[PDB]
């Protein structure tokens, strides 16, 4: 029970690289969550998808260090993400 | 009685209202609303554009209900052309009828209580609303403003698996509502600052021209669905709610009524819907496909003065007055010969309905005024057109 | 058919019973702690909310966003100035004047669509008999100073080259339903 | 570091982050686009994980939502909510009602523009602009107030 | 009666407000313990007892204590 | 999911047992060890004066029957 | 060494009053489906930080009004909230008062002002309007509110805060007396504004922050949000009795903690499971419904002592 | 959903209903997009033959 | 002084704030019924005054002159009460 719970928890933070990744997600996607990698794009964006999770949650982006020059560690914006790869992160084609 | 001038200060919303007011203390004297904050030009706008494209002005003279609002110039349009659109369309134009008059009581139950000061009803329900939405743009292109329903019938064929989803959802939608409830509907405080305030006789109502729930929650037994008949609200079967001691909690609770029998009337719709097309086959009124322009002479015609000129009505008047969610919602429609309009008088269930915000309100508490905009459903873009 | 909410039947006569049972649902709130009781169970429910940057709304194909010019594949703009998608825009935002190109083709010298005064109607999407105007998907293009949103011939066809990829996988599914 | 320069680009960017991390937003909510952010608020895409509180009295109000037509009779009222907000303050005008005329364009009693009214930060487009829209403009907002450098401006002035 | 029956159901408060208002205006009446209110009070011993000279005259006064002669609050324990 | 409230309840409460304990300690080390007395009456404070003048200046101190 | 204690005592409880506004953003949240904030920081801690930020360096509009009540009022608030946290008993109080709860009493009253002061400072006849509700709400609930301690207090056999623990060393004085810890848990919704009986802050702009922003706002902002805290945990001392061991005094600031936060909680959930009361409705409440159970129950409580011969040692 | 039973029976409890059932959240019931291409019905007026429009 | 010391500290925390909150940045409206309140109010106040001393007056030995005391000054505020309703009064 409660242990199961706890148990996917530590698969999740062990899961984003080291504390240095955990931390690369914790504060700057805000959410420490683990799903398959269904690409890399050439700017650097990384997409993954977790069917189990609900609808509006199972697809998501975690957005590059540097696109186009400007640092984006921080400063993320969804227009990052390119346009091959924005209509398979807003659901309009099933299809990576 | 101190004029306050209450409503510039975004108390009940629905839009912008300057409810100028004399209040002796805690009580209101005299309520004089303001309107026009909004009006825009609609009804002037129209006459210089086309059929086709003042269809987009409809859906914004009341966006809460942004369909059902469309249904009401598309049957003016038909009816002065003597068209009637395809079996196919009309159930589409029930279906999404419906699912948008519960997109409005799921505005006005959740606003009304937000403003009373329950929140959680509003974020449990704008979940659902949310799931419809997407039910618009999987149909039209739009979350709202969809600019689905024309003139001569819906605009595209429903998508490939919508029916299925307007069906998981309306599955579940019940449950939902039935959550507000064990939220609103008994408690022990809801009933009191809703129960007995803004009572409206039956005579009155009828005098007043309110036209509406506000008349059904009078018990006068009104649905200009089950009365005369538009589309094919005829071949599905529902219940009026028709209320007693009308008072802001009854009506509330008939909301709540059409709210269920709505999912009804959807059901069924998508038990029953035909096989077919869903725009009118005269490339006179509707435009021609578009593989048909692309390879046909008559019909790259047809595309090209439909667009350019337009629909060119015969010449008329009419007054088709459908049931909008707010009540009924009729266009006056004078057309000459012409491609664009003469006059289009939108009847705004709403302008009835605030004016008799002066005779609800009456030895009222500032409180209650809130309560009693509230059960007018008022969205400012109606009553100021 | 109708159907009467908040008409009582008829008048039960208070029984002791019946009467405790009332008396006890004002004095100890009992209905009020039936509320309490919703709002907790959700508290236990999974949030719908989504993280916006990370995770995206989901849109179907016929979305209407931002405005875009389409070229064939060969590179020749799909436009043609026929000029009745500035005919059926409701709002007058389009505004197209052309004259014969060197190559002797038709084009637009100036393609102006204003989407200040844009309303996202569509209709240029439906009256295009070339579809060089789409609604393309991007909803994103929110700017700093006005004049960045009225929109000249090489923003959108610098918009159309863009999103060229997702426009036509957008326009391959929906084509056979228009 | 050490230099009176880095010290004063560090306070500002903590500046900065307090007003980008808590937007009180206040909705003048005209027309329709106040529903496109009543669904902003709702669940699907909540505001105030993201700082942005539902909703704050005018006098506690750090950004102005503009939805809707500013027609010839709320303009007057808009520049006096404008104008009573407190200093620092923002405006983000919704809709191609209110950026620009829009459909209404050309009426009588439209204004053209709140920016014609009240000066406006960032201009989110579409006729109901999507909440996700909105809440790119609102994020947009945000990187326009972390690029702010006041204090970098008094210390070379 | 029969309004006091809905005043059971419809104003249930002032009901339950007046009953207690007289169960507290009954019970000191008649109680096995009202008595000792008055006792376990008056005994409860806050000023010192000044001890009276002996004359000799008294037997009642116990000259010391623990004597067996005197007031007791046995009923105090054991209550 | 709901604990992620608790974050937030976590440093509340931590900080509203910190004043509990601190100031229930803060008295057992200015006092000797013993709780502060609490003089409600004035043969309370009687007696805690005469502790005073018993021994040092401070009543904490606590002279016996070797004395 | 005092010093130190009034440091603990003072911003122990400032940065947990802080984490309240957080805890009531997100329990709020999940409650409505919403995960609440939880982007900036790690799960919204730095959220709260945030805001006062914001809000302290916004221009104090001060709007035209009376300048020294648009100053002196918000201190007021903040200044009665926290120093009503001095005699608390948390195991050993801070400042042991003999008199201790009619200085609760009397600090909670001496709040009722800063509204009124607020309200006529602000130039909206508006306002002066909205400060009358809060005035008279607060004025009016008081009545029951001291009624029902007195009731306590003569179970208790005194005034100070610090007897309860030993009068309940055996069972909470819920059960005996819960009929008024209803009583006296609606009248802590009533006092400290909160939403079932919020009208204040209400339609009027949905009343004594009207005028008020930035740095005015957040104090008075604060002393709501301490004292939710503190009246929570006055009736975590007063009806439910944390367990009391002398040889470990930190197990009762334990349960105290476990059970003010419980309690806390709960007006949080009462918030967003509620609509507002009409404020008439209101005034209905205390002085049909609540005033005569008060007064009677007051009567059952000077007879019960007598006739059970249980009168309270005083000391 | 992805609750802890004893979570999903205090949520069915403290709501009185079974809103498991029944959850808002949607997952991997909705339409899945990509539905197949869509071959539209021609309506009547198509019959190369006794289509007169006059008559219609 | 030890109280004298908190409260101080109290004013001075305040003042800060307010200060800082200042520095770091760089007619007619009467209705009886609200003053018929404040009546009752204090007329109430007054009550909860001469209702306070009973703890003290728990252990006075008389307890029955107490009791028949205490429950007659609440029964006749409570009829005072009741005459507030029977007549307009809080009746708004
Ligand atoms: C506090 C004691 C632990 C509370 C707890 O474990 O709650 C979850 C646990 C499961 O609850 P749930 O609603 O089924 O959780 C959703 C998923 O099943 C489980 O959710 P999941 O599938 O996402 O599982 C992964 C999750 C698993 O995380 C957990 O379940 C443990 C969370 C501990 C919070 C402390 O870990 C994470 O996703 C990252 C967040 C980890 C906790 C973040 C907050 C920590 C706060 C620390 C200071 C307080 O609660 C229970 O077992 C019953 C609690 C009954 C309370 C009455
Ligand atoms: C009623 O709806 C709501 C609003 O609208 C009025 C709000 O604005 C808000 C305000 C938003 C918040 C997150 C709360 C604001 C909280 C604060 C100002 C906290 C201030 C905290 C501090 C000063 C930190 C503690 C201080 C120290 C350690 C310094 C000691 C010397 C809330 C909570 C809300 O829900
Ligand atoms: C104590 C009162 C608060 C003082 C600052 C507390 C910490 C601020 C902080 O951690 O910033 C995080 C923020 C995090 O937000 P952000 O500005 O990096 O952008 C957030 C990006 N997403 C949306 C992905 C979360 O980073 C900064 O603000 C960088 C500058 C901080 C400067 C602090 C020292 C001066
Ligand atoms: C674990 C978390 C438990 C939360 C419990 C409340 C939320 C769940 C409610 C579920 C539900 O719908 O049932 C309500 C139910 C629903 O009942 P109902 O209102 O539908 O009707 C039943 C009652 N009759 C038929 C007589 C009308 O309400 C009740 O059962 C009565 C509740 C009475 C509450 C009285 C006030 C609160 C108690 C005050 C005294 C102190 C108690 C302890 C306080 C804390 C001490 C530490
Ligand atoms: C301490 C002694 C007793 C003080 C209170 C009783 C006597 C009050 C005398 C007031 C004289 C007029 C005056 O002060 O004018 C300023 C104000 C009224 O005018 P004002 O200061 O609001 O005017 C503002 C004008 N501008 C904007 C230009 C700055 O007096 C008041 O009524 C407010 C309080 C004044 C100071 C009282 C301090 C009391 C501190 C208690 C702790
Ligand atoms: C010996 C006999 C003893 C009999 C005891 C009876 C119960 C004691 C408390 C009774 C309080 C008075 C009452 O009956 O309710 C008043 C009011 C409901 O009144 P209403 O139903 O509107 O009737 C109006 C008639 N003119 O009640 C209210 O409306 C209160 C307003 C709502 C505020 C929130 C209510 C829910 C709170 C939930 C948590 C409660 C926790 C209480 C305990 C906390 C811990 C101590
Ligand atoms: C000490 C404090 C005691 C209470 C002090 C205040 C008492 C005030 C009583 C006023 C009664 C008259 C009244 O005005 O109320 C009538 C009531 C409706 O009240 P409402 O709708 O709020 O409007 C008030 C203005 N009419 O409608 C009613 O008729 C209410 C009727 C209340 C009385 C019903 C019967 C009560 C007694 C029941 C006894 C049951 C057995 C008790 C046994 C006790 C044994 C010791
Ligand atoms: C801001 C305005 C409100 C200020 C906060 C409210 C303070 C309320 C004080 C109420 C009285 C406190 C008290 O009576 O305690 C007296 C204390 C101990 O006395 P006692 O309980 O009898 O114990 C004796 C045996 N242990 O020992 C004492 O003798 C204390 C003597 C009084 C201490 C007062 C502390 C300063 C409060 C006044 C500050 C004045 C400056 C602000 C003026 C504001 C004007 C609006
Ligand atoms: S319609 Fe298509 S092609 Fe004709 S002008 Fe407008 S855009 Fe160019
Ligand atoms: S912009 Fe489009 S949506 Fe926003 S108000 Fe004007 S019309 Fe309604």
């Amino acid at each position: 029970e409660l242990v199961e719970v706890l148990k996917r928890g530590v698969q999740q933070v062990t899961g984003h690289g080291g504390l240095r990744g955990l931390l690369r997600v914790f504060f700057r996607a805000n959410d420490i969550r683990i799903g398959t990698l269904v690409g890399e794009d050439k700017y650097g964006n990384k997409y993954y998808e977790d069917n189990k999770q609900f609808f509006g949650r199972h697809r998501w982006v975690i957005y590059t260090t540097e696109m186009n020059g400007k640092n984006t560690f921080w400063d993320v914006d969804g227009s990052m993400v390119p346009p091959e790869w924005h209509r398979w992160l807003h659901c309009m084609t099933d299809d990576p | 009685n101190m004029t306050l001038n209450f409503g510039p200060q975004h108390p009940a919303a629905h839009g912008v209202l300057r409810l100028v007011l004399e209040l002796s203390g805690e009580m209101v004297r005299k309520c004089d609303p303001h309107i026009g904050l909004l009006h825009r030009g609609t009804e002037k706008l129209i006459e210089y554009k086309t059929y086709l494209q003042a269809l987009p002005y409809f859906d914004r003279l009341d966006y809460v209900s942004m369909m059902c609002n469309e249904q009401a110039y598309s049957i003016a349009v038909e009816k002065l052309l003597n068209i009637q659109p395809p079996p196919r369309a009309q159930w589409i134009r029930v279906l999404f009828g419906e699912i948008t008059r519960i997109l409005n009581h799921i505005m006005a139950v959740t606003t009304h209580a937000l403003d009373i000061g329950a929140m959680t009803p509003f974020f449990w329900m704008f979940e659902e609303r949310e799931k419809m939405f997407e039910f618009y743009e999987r149909v039209s292109g739009a979350r709202m403003h969809a600019a689905y329903i024309r003139p001569g019938g819906v605009h595209q064929d429903l998508p490939l698996g919508l029916l299925d989803d307007i069906y998981e959802f309306s599955k579940n939608f019940s449950l939902r509502i039935d959550e507000v409830e064990e939220m609103l509907t008994n408690n022990r405080i809801w009933r009191n600052r809703t129960v007995d305030i803004g009572v409206v006789t039956a005579e009155d109502a009828l005098n007043y021209g309110f036209s509406g729930v506000m008349l059904r929650g009078s018990g006068i037994q009104w649905d200009l669905r089950k009365t005369q008949p538009y589309d094919v609200y005829d071949q599905v079967e529902f219940d009026v709610p028709i209320g007693s001691r009308g008072d802001c909690y009854d009506r509330y609770l008939c909301r709540v009524e059409e709210m269920r029998q709505s999912l009804r009337i959807i059901e069924q719709c998508l038990n029953k819907m035909p096989p077919g097309e869903i725009k009118v086959d005269d490339a006179k009124v509707s435009p021609p496909k578009r593989a048909e322009m692309k390879t046909s002479m008559e019909s790259l015609i047809h595309h090209f003065k439909l667009y350019t000129e337009g629909y060119q009505v015969p010449p008329g008047a009419t007054y088709t007055a459908i049931e909008a969610p707010k009540g009924e919602f009729g266009v006056y429609l004078v057309s000459d010969g012409s491609s664009r309009p003469y006059r289009c008088k939108i009847k705004a269930p709403g302008f009835a309905h605030l004016a008799g915000l002066d005779k609800m309100s009456k030895g009222h508490m500032l409180a209650d005024v809130v309560a009693i905009i509230g059960t007018q459903d008022i969205v400012f873009g109606e009553i100021d057109r | 058919t109708y159907k009467y909410v908040n008409k009582k039947e008829q008048e039960s006569e208070v029984d002791m019973k019946s009467a405790t049972d009332n008396a006890a649902r004002i004095l100890m709130w009992t209905e009020l702690i039936r509320g309490l009781g919703m709002t907790l169970s959700y508290l236990f429910r999974e949030p719908a909310t989504i993280n916006y940057p990370f995770e995206k709304g989901p849109l179907s194909p016929r979305f209407r966003g931002e405005h875009a010019l389409r070229r064939y594949p060969s590179g020749e703009e799909r436009c043609i100035a026929c000029k009745l998608c500035e005919a059926i825009c409701p709002a007058q935002a389009i505004t197209i004047e052309a004259e014969p190109r060197a190559d002797g083709s038709r084009r637009t010298t100036r393609y102006d669509i204003d989407m200040t005064k844009c309303i996202y109607c569509g209709f240029c999407q439906e009256a295009c008999p070339v579809d060089a105007i789409v609604e393309g998907p991007n909803f994103e293009f929110s700017t700093e100073t006005h004049e960045e949103l009225l929109y000249n011939k090489e923003k959108l066809l610098n918009n159309g080259d863009k999103w060229e990829a997702e426009i036509a996988a957008n326009i391959q599914a929906d084509y056979l339903y228009r | 570091r050490s230099r009176a320069e880095y010290v004063v680009t560090k306070l500002d960017d903590l500046i900065n982050w307090a007003r980008r991390s808590s937007l009180w937003p206040m909705t003048f909510g005209l027309a329709c686009c106040a529903v496109e952010m009543m669904h902003m608020a709702a669940p699907r895409y909540d505001m105030d994980r993201f700082g942005v509180v539902f909703r704050a009295s005018p006098r506690q109000a750090d950004v102005m939502i503009v939805a809707g037509t500013l027609t010839n009779k709320m303009a007057p009222a808009l520049r006096k909510v404008y104008d009573q907000m407190p200093e620092p303050r923002y405006v983000v005008s919704m809709g191609s009602c209110a950026n620009g005329g829009g459909y209404y364009h050309y009426s009588y009693s439209v204004v053209r523009g709140c920016d014609r009214i009240v000066p406006v930060d960032i201009y989110v487009p579409g006729c109901p602009p999507t909440a996700e829209a909105l809440l790119y403009g609102i994020l947009q907002l945000q990187r326009k107030i972390k690029r702010e450098q006041k204090l970098k401006i008094w210390y070379r002035r | 009666s029969a309004f006091l029956k809905n005043a059971w159901a419809k104003e249930p408060v002032l009901v339950v407000s007046f009953s207690v208002w007289g169960l507290a205006i009954i019970m000191p009446m008649i109680s096995p313990y009202t008595k000792y209110a008055s006792m376990i009070n008056k005994a409860t011993p806050y000023n010192y007892p000044v001890p009276v000279r002996d004359d000799g005259n008294m037997p009642d006064v116990p000259s010391h204590p623990q004597d067996p002669l005197g007031p007791s609050l046995d009923w105090l324990k054991n209550l | 999911m709901w604990f992620e409230i608790l974050p937030g309840l976590a440093i509340m409460g931590v900080c509203l047992v910190i004043p509990g304990v601190s100031t229930a300690y803060i008295h057992k080390f200015t006092n000797g060890g013993k709780e502060k007395r609490v003089a409600r009456v004035q043969y309370q404070w009687y007696l805690m004066e005469r502790d005073r003048r018993i021994s040092g200046v401070n009543r904490y101190y606590v002279s016996k029957g070797l004395e | 060494m005092f010093f130190i204690n009034i440091l603990t005592l003072l911003v122990p409880i400032l940065i947990a009053m802080a984490f309240l506004t957080l805890v009531e953003r997100k329990i709020l949240g999940y409650m409505q489906l919403r995960k609440g904030p939880n982007i900036v920081g790690p799960y919204g801690i730095l959220q709260p930080f945030a805001d006062a930020m914001k809000l302290f360096m916004k221009e104090p509009m001060r709007p035209t009004t009376s300048m020294s009540l648009f100053i002196i009022a918000p201190t007021l608030s903040l200044t009665l909230a926290l120093s009503l946290w001095v005699p608390l008993p948390m195991p050993h109080p801070l400042i042991n008062l003999n008199l201790g709860i009619l200085f609760i009493l009397a600090t909670s009253s001496l709040s009722v002002y800063s509204i009124l002061w607020s309200g006529w400072a602000s130039n909206s006849k508006y306002s002066l309007f909205g400060a009358l509700r809060a005035v008279a709400q607060t004025i009016s609930y008081e009545v029951t509110m001291a009624i029902i301690l007195l009731s306590v207090l003569l179970m208790n056999g005194s005034y100070s805060l610090q007897t309860l623990i030993t009068t309940q060393e055996h069972m909470w004085l819920l059960l005996p007396a819960w009929p008024m810890a209803m009583m006296w848990f609606i009248s802590t919704l009533a006092e400290t504004n909160r939403a079932p009986f919020d009208l204040t802050e209400g339609e009027s702009e949905l009343g004594f922050n009207v005028e008020y922003a930035a740095g005015p706002f957040a104090l008075f902002f604060m002393a709501e949000y301490t004292n939710i805290i503190l009246m929570n945990a006055l009736t975590t001392i007063i009806f439910l009795g944390p367990l009391y061991y002398i040889n470990l005094p930190e197990l009762y600031s334990t349960n105290f903690m476990m059970e003010a936060l419980l309690l806390s909680s709960t007006f949080l959930w009462i918030r967003a499971s509620y609509p507002r009361f009409r404020y008439d409705q209101l005034m209905h409440l205390l002085w049909k419904n609540f005033l005569p159970l008060t007064l009677a129950l007051c009567m059952w409580h000077i007879s019960l002592p007598i006739f059970t011969a249980g009168v309270p040692p005083y000391m | 959903a992805s609750a802890t039973r004893v979570i999903q029976k205090l949520r069915n409890w403290a709501s009185g209903q079974d809103l498991q059932a029944k959850l808002q959240l949607r997952y991997q019931e909705i339409a899945k997009r990509t539905q197949p291409p869509p071959k539209l019905p021609v309506g009547p007026s198509h019959k190369l033959s006794n289509n007169y429009y006059c008559t219609r | 002084m030890n109280l004298y010391t908190v409260i101080f500290i109290n004013i001075l925390l305040s003042l800060t704030l307010i200060l800082v909150a200042f520095w770091l940045p760089q007619r007619l409206p009467f209705s009886m019924k609200f003053f018929l309140v404040a009546i009752t109010f204090l007329l109430f106040d007054l009550e909860i005054a001469l209702l306070l001393p009973l703890p003290w007056a728990i252990q006075t030995i008389k307890t029955s002159t107490m009791m028949i005391m205490a429950f007659i000054l609440v029964t006749i505020l409570s009829l005072g009460l009741a005459y507030e309703w029977t007549q307009k009064g809080l009746e708004w």
